[PDB]
């Protein structure tokens, strides 16, 4: 049971430009779900003043279970919409 | 007693005796499926389990009634009461308030 | 936790220590044992020549034992009386008696905090001094107050 | 915040669990010198059971109605074979992890966010030492009524108020095929549970001097 | 905070008195632990000598407490 | 002329106020235990008709054993130069005897250890034939 | 009496200028004599009926001593030692009560009463 | 120049408090020992006595698990004694095991007799050189 | 001792005590030579023999 | 209160004396909850004092 639009943390790794589309994944690294990581896609904008991530497809570890919570993401300790990159 | 009985008989009883989760509360042992509480203003030891107060203290209780008490053989004493966030109790002749939190 | 009290309200040890060392200055006795308390004060500073009657500044010295006395919690204190052997036996204890009666009564009339005030008065039984040479200038005419702090 | 709350919480547990686990650790002798459990034991390497005592016992039913017990005695756990006696550490001694995950996401930009961090680890490190505090004071409680409850059944059992426990020990000789040998098979039972007399003849006085 | 003044300062709180012990030997007046007896004889919150304020979720501005008592003064009234 | 009482220790910790809060009422539970069954229960025998002193037993020891038996009073059997004896065999179940004592005679040491025995295992003493023996318990 | 402090000032519509800022003052001058008169009259209904418990209790004690109302009475019964193997009891009683107070409406048992 | 004071020492009231209520609880429950440990007298024992002859002296390294008779029957044997029974043997054999690297058969026997028991006995004669086992009644 | 009247008791006390619907008691106590019998609000004495 | 309650006088109050015997001044703790007879019996024989019931 997770509440309809809570808030988790987690740490991506994998790396990727908005070029070309390719499956990025996160980790889990608080929260009740633990080891728990997360493969989606992206987004591209019409103009490129910010970037928002389709994560979909959760794991989680213990149970052979794989579901499809649809979440989007937020730039920690900013709260803001946009991406770690350069406009120019 | 046929299909059709108007009324049925009034039965009754001796009365219980006590609870058997008084004595773990004079031993301080605490009951399962309880949980602790906050106790303010000295020295007492409280729970909630079944929508019944039970505190382990040595002094006495005075404001809102309790049910059942038990007694040890050095003073202590166990009283299980209904739910309430204040207690007066009388230390040494002057008279005190408790606050009880987690309620 | 804000609204509890971090110390007991009208506490302070500094002006617990200061008010010793006044008592001390002005030369009545005060004694800790423990965690018990007495105090001893000298009748020719608050009465008159073997009389119950009270000089009108030994109220002050009064309220200063009363402040003293405030400080602590306790539930019994007790009064006792001293005082020399006069005419007979029965007159000295009367006025032991009565002195300490009429002092305990100021003490109640007073806010200090107790349950239990008990009052004594033993008169010229139990010198503390075989120095039997004044009256009431001898040093065993005198008033001692006994108490426990209790937590 | 909730999260410097959460990790100062961990931390003050942690420390308070070692710290008390060092303090056990520290006082060995008295502690297993003062709970003894071997010298307690029973002939046939039996458990003695648990009693308890509550004295003027009143139930208010409802209205109209109440009861008025003397003295009430309970069997709480059941006496029963055992192997090795019993020691304190598996009522007393404290687990004990260090948490050393200090996954920060919520990274400290200004220095308000440092001094509520640190003041939100404070009041968790607070909590930490009221929790171990509390769990170790419901863990002496637990081992206090299991030795009263030891030294309860060894008063009424002086006092010839329970019946004491009774086994019965059979013994046969050798035994087997002609493969598996056992040389003297003994199988002892104990048949009867003690429990507390009722009749008024069994009860004893007794006046110190 | 400030409590073992003029004297040897704050040595350790026993907590079976739930007091401060100063280094000089005394009894200090501030408390350490909660279970000590601190005169409390007032203290706010409603529906009190009752069965607590009732957690249920009402759309009126009126609070009941759980032994039937009416907390109207607790509650707004318009 | 500043004022102290006297005793001022080491700083303290509440768990051990906590366990000597116990530890108190716990002795004095026990205590009144020991009282009342020695009313009930006079005393027979002394076990000092079994096992006597004698000479060259006064040399002294301060231990802290909480093992068997057998070691231990092998150990005490070596120091005394008499000869060990045992009858009897071990049961399943071993002995545990647990001491923290220091200065006393050998014969106050196994006076002891029988005494804390007790129906398990009995201790006798033959110093005309130099020997020192354990006689387990006969039970079943 | 029930306590909590309030914390919730909000405001719909400010006072713009002065008028109705003095307007907004003398109305919360106005609430301000109303609360007050309200915690009064809440206060007076709980002395009221605190003083129909005691009188209640004191007229009862005057009715039996005019001797105008039964006595109550109650049953008591006591029984050994019970309970079973596990748990017993020492001494076990039970207190019943079976006659309630009430009124006797023969007026010959009344008796009367003159002061000096 | 500095003696030390003890390490280990109880500098503290809780400590103090705790080291003398164990002093307390061990002396008490030493006495509660006492008084509850039941001895026999050392005349009236069931015990062998030695009667210490020559023949009885020797040593071996015996282990055995069973019956009795077949090896006192083989110690006698082994001590140039004539050996006898009385009574009857149960029917559930009399099963003793023991097990020695070096010991003398005097003390061998009395061990034996101690394994045995309330259901048999053995009388030694060194005048007439014999050994007699007696089983219960 | 066992007792089937209409009436109410107050001094000896049962250890159980039913009835029926029309007002008919069945109690029953230990055995006491002597009865408090409550009726019409009133009280009278009874005395049992064997 | 002061005339609502009644009391005995010391002249037919049905209270034991103390019969003030030397044997009778021994110290003791005692703990008991049950028939009288033992405990009365035990007290006789503790006190060196012969007992009977009627």
């Amino acid at each position: 049971i997770i509440k309809t639009g809570d808030i988790m943390f987690a740490v991506l790794d994998t790396s990727v430009n908005s070029d070309e589309p390719g499956p990025i994944l996160a980790t889990i690294v608080t929260g009740k779900l633990k080891g728990s990581k997360l493969i989606g896609s992206f987004n591209l904008p019409s103009n490129a003043d910010k970037m928002v991530i389709t994560f979909n497809t959760m794991s989680i570890p213990g149970a052979e279970k794989t579901i499809s919570i649809s979440a989007y993401a937020i730039d920690p300790n900013t709260a803001r919409t946009a991406l770690a990159s350069r406009t120019n | 007693y046929g299909p059709n009985a108007k009324s049925m008989p009034t039965e009754e009883g001796i009365p219980p005796s006590a609870n058997d989760l008084l004595l773990h509360v004079l031993e301080g042992v605490p009951p399962p499926g309880s949980r602790r509480l906050v106790v303010s203003g000295g020295d007492a030891r409280a729970w909630l389990s079944n929508e019944k107060m039970y505190v382990r203290t040595n002094l006495t209780i005075l404001s809102p009634g309790w049910l059942a008490s038990m007694t040890s053989a050095d003073g202590t004493h166990a009283y299980e009461m209904q739910k309430s966030p204040v207690l007066l109790v009388s230390w040494h002749g002057k008279v005190m308030q408790l606050k009880v939190e987690g309620l | 936790v804000p609204k509890l009290p971090c110390r007991v309200d009208g506490a302070c040890d500094a002006t617990i220590i200061k008010m010793m060392t006044d008592l001390n200055k002005k030369g009545i006795k005060v004694a800790s044992v423990g965690q018990n308390y007495l105090i001893s004060i000298p009748a020719s500073a608050l009465f008159a020549d073997q009389s119950p009657r009270l000089n009108w500044a030994s109220y002050s010295l009064l309220n200063e034992i009363a402040a003293f006395l405030k400080q602590f919690r306790k539930i019994a204190i007790t009064v006792t009386s001293y005082s020399s052997k006069y005419v007979s036996v029965k007159r000295e204890r009367a006025l032991t008696l009565a002195r300490s009666r009429v002092v305990s009564e100021y003490l109640w009339s007073q806010g200090v905090d107790s349950r239990i005030i008990f009052t004594q008065g033993l008169g010229s039984d139990k010198p503390i001094t075989s120095y039997t040479l004044g009256g009431d200038r001898s040093p065993n005419a005198r008033v001692e107050i006994t108490f426990r702090r209790a937590v | 915040k909730e999260t410097a709350l959460s990790v100062g919480a961990q931390a003050g547990l942690a420390w308070r669990a070692k710290i008390i686990d060092e303090q056990l650790n520290k006082q060995a002798r008295n502690l297993d010198a003062i709970y003894d459990f071997n010298s307690l034991v029973l002939e046939h390497n039996i458990l003695p059971p648990v009693l308890l005592e509550g004295r003027n016992t009143l139930n208010l039913a409802d209205a109209q109605s109440i009861r008025i017990s003397d003295r009430t005695y309970k069997v709480a756990k059941q006496a029963h074979f055992i192997t090795t006696p019993p020691t304190w550490r598996q009522y007393l001694w404290m687990d004990y992890v260090k948490p050393e995950a200090p996954n920060v996401t919520l990274l400290p930009k200004t220095k308000a966010e440092k001094e509520i961090w640190c003041i939100y680890t404070e009041r968790g490190w607070k909590n930490g030492i009221d929790q171990a505090n509390t769990i170790l004071e419901e863990n002496i409680a637990r081992i206090k009524e299991d030795f009263g409850g030891m030294i309860l059944y060894r008063k009424l059992l002086a006092m010839n108020m329970v019946s004491p426990p009774y086994v019965s020990h059979t013994d046969l000789g050798v035994t087997g095929d002609g493969s598996e040998i056992h040389i003297d098979d003994r199988v002892l039972r104990i048949t009867a549970l003690p429990e507390l007399n009722v009749n008024s003849a069994e009860w004893r006085a007794a006046v110190a001097k | 905070d400030g409590c073992c003044s003029k004297m040897g300062g704050i040595n350790y709180c026993d907590s079976s008195a739930g007091r401060l012990v100063c280094n000089n030997g005394f009894y200090s007046t501030c408390y350490c632990t909660r279970h000590a007896v601190m005169d409390l004889q007032f203290l706010m919150g409603c529906c009190l000598w009752h069965g607590g304020v009732y957690p249920q979720l009402n759309s009126s501005g009126l609070v009941v407490c759980n032994d039937g008592y009416v907390s109207e003064e607790c509650s707004l009234q318009k | 002329m500043k004022f102290k009482k006297p005793p001022i220790n080491n700083p303290s910790d509440d768990a051990t106020i906590k366990l000597a809060e116990a530890a108190v009422s716990v002795s004095d539970s026990m205590l009144e235990m020991a009282k009342v069954e020695k009313v009930i229960t006079p005393p027979s025998k002394d076990n000092t008709l079994t096992i006597p002193n004698a000479y060259n037993l006064q040399a002294r020891a301060s231990v802290d054993w909480s093992g068997p038996i057998e070691e231990l009073t092998a150990r005490i059997a070596k120091a005394a130069h008499f000869r060990f004896r045992v009858l009897g065999k071990s049961p399943s179940v071993p002995v545990l005897i647990s001491i923290s004592t220091k200065d006393e005679s050998l014969a106050e040491i196994l006076r002891d250890i029988d005494y804390q025995a007790g129906k398990k295992a009995s201790i006798h003493v033959y110093p005309n034939s130099q020997v020192v023996e354990l006689r387990y318990a006969k039970i079943y």
